[PDB]
This record gives structure tokens, C-alpha cells and sequence, in this order.
């Protein structure tokens, strides 16, 4: 009979580097997807699944909230069978996936004069990501290092500008 | 170039207060704002991040607050070991920077000093300097202005203050002021005092002695 | 997680110094370290940091082209080094950093203890102590530490058995170039006769010991 706390995910003040991303699950809880569906502070909103149209906590059984920054051009990247460098190395949706993908202009809040080494993606790998697959590992090699940051600042095109992603998955087994 | 501007600079309060310094910021830094805590002769400790959030095993009593251009850091009730100067830090731009600070210090009934005055030593005016020094001992607040004069007339420039921190038995500064000056300069003239004004004297007090016992 | 520094130095201008700060049980082998500065009494002010991983560099741009940040992976030791000393740089040296599981850049976790760098053209000396002699209830008397150049000084009173009443105070900057500072005592001026009163002055990086006799 209790909220889902969507909002501690998309108003979070901090958001995970892509290659760290961050998965938060949404146990029993009831809260509106129309919401944000109105809210049109959203840029990227697509979903595979279903439209948000359920209106309830209508037919489900776990929600599984990813969120994490990576740089404009990279949004087209989250979607079933994409093959750049996030895809490939740091964040892989199934082919099958069912579920939305929100994403958002976060020039103002990301960005930094002088530029923001916060945010991290991977950059090289042996093999890809298995979707919803995970890598936080910081191996130098032999002798040349994996990660690499965005740096955002704000004067960058939107193409390198961050953004930030949530990924709502959408559990059905019972 | 990003500039912080910590309100009251300094602030007395007593043990179980309620306490709110205040940090302000040239532009708006969203709430990219860390509070740090510094005792003398100690490295800083941070205490709350990203405007709000509290650092792990600081006492719930401290809590950051703001956003954009105006943060504030309460203490729901204050304990000894609060007493310590405060700095905030803003990290949205670049070199990072921090505000001048504030002071929190122990709240104490008004005292007013005791003013004393030393030629200097004959074994000193030797070397060709002298030295006039004007003690200020065990007064509260600090707030207070020493005015030298040699002859009655006004010296400015060529005199140096220190100031003790606050007492620990009696919650207290004390302050040495010093007139160092030629040594010709002081066998010129005769007459030599220090002025204190104080919060607490009801009337500048001058302590005065003449060269050779005059 | 502890960080721990390099004592303290003092150089002439135009020299330059290094400062270690080896920092220990760190559970990853990425974060940030900076180093911020300390002018007396004065503002904190953030120089710049290195990564802990590629040892990549940001610095403030107030110092860039005079400091330079090195990250010794091997001794888990964070160098830095300023040169060109200007004597505006006289401060206290504190390397910060962390983050730990998250990086950031931003704010700082753990600092070390600090490193005291003085910048003047002078050369180590003892000091030259003058008595403050009473006048006329109570009546205060002192000592003066004038014309120094160690870093610190210590004054005690009749062998460390005189500790009610005193005050000893921070010491000043001449334009001459040296410390000078003073300590006194507050007294029954109706026992003055009776009682004698030394301080008892040392400044061990001179090897110099004093104890001047007061009286009136
Ligand atoms: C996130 O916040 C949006 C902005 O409206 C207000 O935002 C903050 C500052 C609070 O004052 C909040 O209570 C306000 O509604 C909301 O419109 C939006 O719904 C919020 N997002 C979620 C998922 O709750």
C-alpha cells in the first residue's frame, strides 16, 4: 500500500559511471508510469514492452530500475542489439528485452568547468557484456589502463554531452 | 573563478544551542557543497557532502542544507568538541575553493582586561631597537582596538598584535601588542601609553609609563 | 585508510620542495588524492590532485607550470613538489583525497597530517630574550622571544612550576625576517620581593637554551 520510490532514482543527486552501472529493484510498491509519461522533462522515452498506459501497479511482480550517465551520442546505444562501445563493453540489454528506456539532458547538473572525471565508461574488454552482464574491474594491463572519462563540460556539443539513462526492466515470474 | 562567502564569521554559543552557519556562493553550484571542521594545529575533517549528505560515523547532529547558492549547516544542539572553525567547499567549478570560514567559539559573560605596558629593557636598548609591549590579559569578547601613542601622537604602521586562543579555564583571549621602534625614536621622546577600548571598559583605558621612570 | 606525510621543510625562494604523503590501507587502487594548502590563518586553497590509476593531473591554474603531482604506485606514496618559491607560499601542505569505492574528484575523505613549508631569505638563529619588569593588587611580569628564525619556540616559567596564569603568545613576522613573540604571567604583586621569576625559554633547532631572570 506503499510508494515506489522512483523518486529516489531519477531525482537522485548522483548517478553511477555507465561501466559501474546501478540497478535499484522496485519490490511490492505501487506508483504511477503516466507520471513521467506527462513529464516531458525526458528526451529519450522508448519502450519495448507495452506503452506506460497500466495506470496501477497493473500486472507485475518486479521492476528493475538501471540508471547511469554516458555521453548524448551514446543514448542510441541502450536498445536491443546495439554494438558500440557502451553496448559492447559497459552496459548490454537483451535482444528480447522488454522494458523502457528514459533518458535526459544532464548538461547542467553532470557538467563541469573545468571538466567532470567523475564519470567513467570502459573502454577496451576481452570479450562483450552478456546483457544486464557487469564489469567494476580496474586491471591495468601489461602496462596500459581500461577506463577512460568522459570529462564532461559544458560547452561541449550535445553529442558530448552527458545524459542520463534509466532503464526500467520488468519482471513477470511468479 | 568561483567565490564562498561563510556568513557569520564568527559565533559564540553555549553547549546545547541550536547553531546555523551559513554559506553563500558567487554563482549557483547546484548542491556540489562539502562542510569541513578544523581544530587548531589539526588537518580538516570532512562532515557533510554533496550539500546534505552526512560522512559516515559524523554525529547525526550536524546536517547540511541548500541548494543552488545559499547552504546552511545546523547543529541540532551543540557538545564540547564542536568548538572548531567551519569551512564549506564548492566542487561544482574549477580550482576548487573554500570560504574564509567561521569560528564557533565558547558564549562567556563580558570581561573586560587588564592592561599593562613594558619599556623596553634597558639590556634590549643595547642593540639599538627598542621594544613597547601592552599586555591585554583575560578579556572576552575579543572585539578590541589598541591605540599607541608616543607623546601623544598617534603611531600606526609600525606595531604588531598576537592573540592567545581561548582560554581553557576561563573561556578568555589575551592579546601582546608591540611599538618596535628605533632606538634614537625612543630616546627622543618621554611619554609612552597603550589604549584599549573594550565591549567592556565603559571608557577607553590608557596605561602609561615615561622614559627612564619620568 | 591513513595518510601520512613528510615532516616538515623550510627552503630558500627560488628553491623548490617535495612533499610524500604515503597513504595506507586504501582498499582500491583508484581514487583521488589532492593536495590543499594553508597560508596563516588564512583560506584553505585546493592546488590540484592526481589519479591514483593512469596518474593523470589536474591543477589549479594559480600554480600551473610551478607544482608537479607524482604518483609512486609501487610505495602507495603521493610526491608533490612546488618550485620557484615566491614566499607567498609559506603554508602548511595537507594532502586529501577519496572516494574510496566511488570515484570523485570533488570532496575530500581522508587528509593526511599536514606538512609546514616555510619560504624566507633567512638562515636558522637563536633568540635574544628580554625581561618585562611590573610597575605599582596583581601585577604581571614577562619575558620576550625576539628576533628568531627557528620554526617554533617554547617558554616556560621558574621550570615548568608556574602553569596558572600564564600566557604565551603565537609569534609574529618581522619585517626584519624573524619570529618574535612574548610570554607572560599574571601575579600577586604583594609577594613580588619575596618570589623570584625566570622563564625558561628553549629553541631546539638552534640547540639554544635561555633562562632570563625578572625582576624590577
Ligand atoms: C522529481 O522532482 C520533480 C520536480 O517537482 C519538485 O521537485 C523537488 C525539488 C521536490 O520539491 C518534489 O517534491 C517536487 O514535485 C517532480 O515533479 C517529479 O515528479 C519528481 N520525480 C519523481 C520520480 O518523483
Amino acid at each position: 500500500t506503499n510508494l515506489c520510490p522512483f523518486g529516489e532514482v531519477f531525482n537522485a543527486t548522483r548517478f553511477a559511471s555507465v561501466y559501474a552501472w546501478n540497478r535499484k529493484r522496485i519490490s511490492n510498491c505501487v506508483a504511477d508510469y503516466s507520471v513521467l509519461y506527462n513529464s516531458a522533462s525526458f528526451s529519450t522515452f522508448k519502450c519495448y514492452g507495452v506503452s506506460p498506459t497500466k495506470l496501477n501497479d497493473l500486472c507485475f511482480t518486479n521492476v528493475y530500475a538501471d540508471s547511469f550517465v554516458i555521453r548524448g551520442d551514446e543514448v542510441r546505444q541502450i536498445a536491443p542489439g546495439q554494438t558500440g562501445n557502451i553496448a559492447d563493453y559497459n552496459y548490454k540489454l537483451p535482444d528480447d528485452f522488454t522494458g523502457c528506456v528514459i533518458a535526459w539532458n544532464s548538461n547542467n547538473l553532470d557538467s563541469k568547468v573545468g571538466g567532470n572525471y567523475n564519470y567513467l565508461y570502459r573502454l577496451f574488454r576481452k570479450s562483450n557484456l552478456k546483457p544486464f552482464e557487469r564489469d567494476i574491474s580496474t586491471e591495468i594491463y601489461q602496462c596500459y589502463f581500461p577506463l577512460q572519462s568522459y570529462g564532461f563540460q559544458p560547452t561541449y556539443g550535445v553529442g558530448y554531452q552527458p545524459y542520463r539513462v534509466v532503464v526500467l526492466s520488468f519482471l513477470l515470474l511468479h | 573563478d568561483i567565490q564562498m562567502t561563510q556568513s557569520p564569521s564568527t559565533l559564540s554559543a553555549s553547549v546545547g544551542d541550536r547553531v546555523t552557519i551559513t554559506c553563500r556562493a558567487s554563482q549557483s553550484i547546484s548542491s556540489w557543497l562539502a562542510w569541513y571542521q578544523q581544530k587548531p594545529g589539526k588537518a580538516p575533517k570532512l562532515l557533510i557532502y554533496d550539500a546534505s549528505s552526512l560522512e559516515s560515523g559524523v554525529p547525526s547532529r550536524f546536517s547540511g542544507s541548500g541548494s543552488g547558492t545559499e547552504f546552511t549547516l545546523t547543529i541540532s544542539s551543540l557538545q564540547p568538541d564542536d568548538f572548531a572553525t567551519y569551512y564549506c567547499q564548492q566542487y561544482n567549478g574549477y580550482p576548487w575553493t573554500f570560504g574564509q570560514g567561521t569560528k564557533v567559539e565558547i558564549k562567556r559573560t563580558v570581561a573586560a582586561p587588564s592592561v599593562f605596558i613594558f619599556p623596553p629593557s634597558d639590556e634590549q636598548l643595547k642593540s639599538g631597537t627598542a621594544s613597547v609591549v601592552c599586555l591585554l590579559n583575560n578579556f572576552y569578547p575579543r572585539e578590541a582596538k589598541v591605540q599607541w601613542k608616543v607623546d601623544n601622537a598617534l603611531q600606526s604602521g609600525n606595531s604588531q598584535e598576537s592573540v592567545t586562543e581561548q582560554d581553557s579555564k576561563d573561556s578568555t583571549y589575551s592579546l601582546s601588542s608591540t611599538l618596535t621602534l628605533s632606538k634614537a625614536d625612543y630616546e627622543k621622546h618621554k611619554v609612552y601609553a597603550c589604549e584599549v577600548t573594550h565591549q567592556g571598559l565603559s571608557s577607553p583605558v590608557t596605561k602609561s609609563f615615561n622614559r627612564g621612570e619620568c | 585508510v591513513q595518510l601520512v606525510q613528510s615532516g616538515a621543510e623550510v627552503k630558500k625562494p627560488g628553491a623548490s620542495v617535495k612533499v610524500s604523503c604515503k597513504a595506507s590501507g586504501y582498499t582500491f587502487t583508484t581514487y583521488a588524492m589532492h593536495w590543499v594548502r594553508q597560508a596563516p590563518g588564512q583560506r584553505l586553497e585546493w592546488m590540484g590532485w592526481i589519479n591514483a590509476g593512469n596518474g593523470n593531473t589536474k591543477y589549479s591554474q594559480k600554480f600551473q607550470g610551478r607544482v608537479t603531482i607524482t604518483r609512486d604506485t609501487s610505495a602507495s606514496t603521493a610526491y608533490m613538489e612546488l618550485s620557484s618559491l615566491r614566499s607567498e607560499d609559506t603554508a602548511v601542505y595537507y594532502c586529501a583525497g577519496g572516494g574510496g569505492r566511488r570515484l570523485q574528484f570533488d570532496y575530500f575523505d581522508y587528509w593526511g597530517q599536514g606538512t609546514l613549508v616555510t619560504v624566507s631569505s633567512a638562515s636558522t638563529k637563536g633568540p635574544s630574550v628580554f625581561p618585562l619588569a611590573p610597575s605599582s593588587g596583581t601585577a604581571a611580569l614577562g619575558c620576550l622571544v625576539k628576533d628568531y628564525f627557528p620554526e617554533p619556540v617554547t617558554v616556560s616559567w621558574n621550570s615548568g612550576a608556574l602553569t596558572s596564569g600564564v600566557h604565551t603568545f603565537p609569534a609574529v613576522l618581522q619585517s626584519s625576517g624573524l619570529y618574535s613573540l612574548s610570554s607572560v604571567v599574571t601575579v600577586p604583586s604583594s609577594s613580588l620581593g619575596t618570589q623570584t621569576y625566570i622563564c625558561n625559554v628553549n629553541h631546539k633547532p638552534s640547540n639554544t637554551k635561555v633562562d632570563k631572570k625578572v625582576e624590577p
